[PDB]
């Protein structure tokens, strides 16, 4: 089970299609021949940006499971881990959010760079079965209080440009659908990757 | 001023919490502050007298937790990690 939670990129401006810096997100997706093979199993699921190399320092987005995926904590308890993007990023943390976690990162200049951002561990249910598809979700939100980033050091209108077309371009939603078949099944095309089994049917 | 606001914007958020660690290695490597008045109170959110990655790191951990379970507010959050 996922739900689709996120919501409409609405601050001003909302249309980055003239970005200078057009970041792109992109999650594991794997696939597993057999039910057998799945049953079980710890993915390292990786969150993975391009296009905004040395672009961006000031980031927060969340990131939801499907409800049968089982988490496994790093050693402080936290369901994702920071990659190299973000190894010259000094702020990184992480909370766990139920089925989901929200990733954030600072940096005292624009040191954001391309690669992982993010792992989370995720294990495979005993009981998964032929044609399972279990997806994994990166969802913009924002409430009066505050709301998701993707930004430079300054904030600066290219830096606003540049998060308009991480949130509306750079991820899959509900606006921006996945064409992915494995998603399509799933009814989940808001969706960005998955663990996924074969159904292996003629 | 609202504690951990640097920015003034009605909103604790990653943004101010970059500001302060921007402001701090500024300062860490001799330029001059540029945090004054108000602007200096509100980056001191655990009130211990200096403006450091301390005070950076608990205005980003408020907007991860206000961005999840979202439970406390973001005066008792900063009130947690102040002198008795
Ligand atoms: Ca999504
Ligand atoms: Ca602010
Ligand atoms: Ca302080």
């Amino acid at each position: 089970m996922l739900t689709d939670r996120g919501m409409t990129y609405d601050l001003d401006p909302k249309d980055g299609s003239s970005a200078a810096t057009k970041p792109v997100l992109e999650v594991t997706k794997k696939v597993f021949d057999t039910a057998a093979d799945a049953a079980g199993q710890t993915v390292t699921v990786e969150f993975k940006v391009s296009g905004a190399e040395g672009k961006y320092a000031t980031t927060g987005y969340h990131i939801y499971w499907d409800e049968r995926l089982e988490v496994v904590a790093t050693k402080t308890g936290a369901y994702a881990k920071k990659g190299a993007a973000l190894e010259d990023s000094s702020l990184a943390k992480a909370e766990n959010n139920g089925n989901g976690v929200f990733v954030a990162s600072g940096a005292d200049d624009d040191f954001g760079a391309d690669g992982v951002m993010w792992t989370v561990e995720l294990k495979v249910p005993a009981d998964a079965k032929a044609g399972d598809v279990y997806p994994i979700d990166v969802a913009y939100q924002w409430d009066p209080s505050k709301g998701d980033l993707f930004t430079d050091n300054k904030d600066s209108a290219q830096g606003k440009l540049m998060q308009a077309y991480f949130f509306t371009q750079g991820i899959k939603s509900s606006s921006n659908p996945s064409t992915d078949e494995y998603l399509v099944k799933a009814n989940a095309t808001y969706a960005d990757g998955y663990i996924a089994i074969k159904a292996g049917e003629p | 001023y609202r504690l951990g606001d640097v920015d003034f914007n009605g909103i604790i958020d990653g943004r101010d919490a970059t500001a302060v660690l921007t402001e701090y290695a500024r300062i860490s490597t001799g330029k001059p502050a540029e945090f004054v008045g108000n602007t200096a109170l509100a980056a001191d959110v655990n009130k211990d007298n200096m403006i450091d990655a301390a005070d950076a790191t608990h205005i980003l951990t408020y907007y991860a937790i206000s961005s999840t379970r979202d439970d406390i507010t973001s005066d008792d959050y900063f009130a947690l990690h102040q002198p008795l």
